[PDB]
Parts: structure tokens; C-alpha cells; sequence
């Protein structure tokens, strides 16, 4: 192979790698954010449906 | 051939042939003997070899590279610039190195040339020896088997800071 081929080659690969790397630290602290604060899609353990709840008027009153 | 400024050799001064005796010396005869016994022969051979090669003239060319920018400008992680930055203190670090063979080969030709009297007629190949060993010495000296352009600025940056102090610390 050519000496172009090779060093241009090479720095499309270190092009991959380093987008490939600084995607994986910010995945991490992705995951760090969700699990502490849940406020995003990821982590979002079951709750109570509130479609399940019956608002129809019961025998008494006081409810 | 050669450029003879980057591989000075001083000129040639043969004394003349001044024979004393009246016996004939066997180098005569030998100098004889082997320019027309082997030097006309080589001479022939070469010649044709030589007619042979002008037959295809073609070249080969030296490889520029012209000049990226180094490590100091680049950014911190910026493997795409750092990576050139580190292929072409790579490429000067082999030139330098070739560059104190050179000087070493000028050291050793005159302390060959020079005979017995080199300890006098070789200060100059021995200062520029002692210049370019001191250059490489502050320059690519104690990096390490993983030597880097980052090891060799760290390297650098250590020294200014040692100059800078020293100079403070004289004023």
C-alpha cells in the first residue's frame, strides 16, 4: 500500500475510534444522570395506573 | 556520488615519488600490473553496464513532506491533528538521528585522515560533535521506549522552566 493510503486510512480510523469513545463517556455519564435524578426515558420503574382508579360517586360521602 | 560540503573531505596532497635507492620497488610493477590486469577489465565491464543503462533513464524522487502543524497546536485529545503532529516529530526524529550519523561519520573520517596528529587537526569536527550531541541530548534524551511528541514538549517545557528559574534566580 501507498504511505497515503495507509496515514489517510489510519485517520479515518482514528476518526471512528475517538467519535466511538467520547459517545461511550457520554453514555456513562448518561446513565449516572438517569439513575440519580430519574427524570429521563431510561430507568423508568413501574408505577400505579391512575386509569385503573374508579371516580365514580360511592355509598358514602367522605372519600 | 556525494555533496561535498555535507561530507567535506580537505585536498589531496600527495608527495611527488622521490626515490633515494637504485633498487627498483615491486610497487611500480604491482600499480602496473594491476591497472592493466584488472583495472582495464572493471573499466570494460563497467562501461558496458553503463551503455546499458543509458539505454532506460529513469528516475527515482526524494519524498516532501511538507509541514503540518505540531503538537503545541493542537488541542488536548484531538487525535486527528495530534496524530500528525505525532507522525512528523517522528519523521524529524530520524532525521536528527541521521543527521548526528553524519556528524559521527566526519568525526571518524578525520580522526582516520588526520593521522597521528588528530588530537589538533580535529577540534572542529569535534566541537561540531559536541554542538549537535548536546542538541540531541536536550532534545530527545531520556523519553523512553514510548517516546511521544507529548513526552518530548513535557520534556522541553521542564527545561525552559529549569532556564527560566536559573535565570531569575541570576538576576
Amino acid at each position: 500500500d501507498a504511505p497515503e493510503k495507509n496515514y489517510e486510512r489510519t485517520m479515518a480510523i482514528l476518526q471512528i475510534e475517538s467519535e466511538k469513545a467520547e459517545l461511550r463517556l457520554k453514555e456513562l455519564e448518561v446513565r449516572r444522570l438517569m439513575r440519580a435524578k430519574g427524570d429521563g426515558p431510561w430507568f423508568q420503574y413501574p408505577t400505579i395506573d391512575k386509569a385503573l382508579i374508579d371516580h365514580s360517586p360511592k355509598a358514602t360521602p367522605d372519600n | 556520488s556525494w555533496d561535498k560540503d555535507v561530507y567535506p573531505e580537505p585536498p589531496r596532497r600527495t608527495p611527488a615519488p622521490s626515490p633515494q635507492t637504485s633498487l627498483p620497488n615491486p610497487i611500480t610493477y604491482l600499480t602496473k600490473a594491476f591497472d592493466l590486469l584488472v583495472d582495464r577489465p572493471v573499466t570494460l565491464v563497467r562501461e558496458f553496464i553503463e551503455r546499458q543503462h543509458a539505454k532506460n533513464k529513469y528516475y527515482y524522487y526524494h519524498r516532501e513532506f511538507r509541514r503540518v502543524p505540531d503538537i503545541t497546536e493542537c488541542h488536548e485529545k484531538d487525535v486527528l491533528c495530534m496524530f500528525e503532529a505525532e507522525m512528523q516529530w517522528k519523521r524529524d526524529y530520524k532525521v536528527d538521528q541521521e543527521i548526528v550519523n553524519i556528524i559521527q561519520e566526519r568525526l571518524k573520517a578525520c580522526q582516520q585522515r588526520e593521522g597521528e596528529s588528530h588530537r589538533q587537526n580535529c577540534a572542529k569536527e569535534l566541537q561540531q560533535f559536541t554542538q549537535v550531541v548536546k542538541a540531541y541530548q536536550d532534545r530527545y534524551h531520556d523519553l523512553g521506549a514510548h517516546y511521544s511528541a507529548r513526552k518530548c514538549l513535557a520534556k522541553q517545557k521542564q527545561r525552559m522552566l529549569a532556564e527560566r528559574k536559573a535565570t531569575k534566580e541570576a538576576a
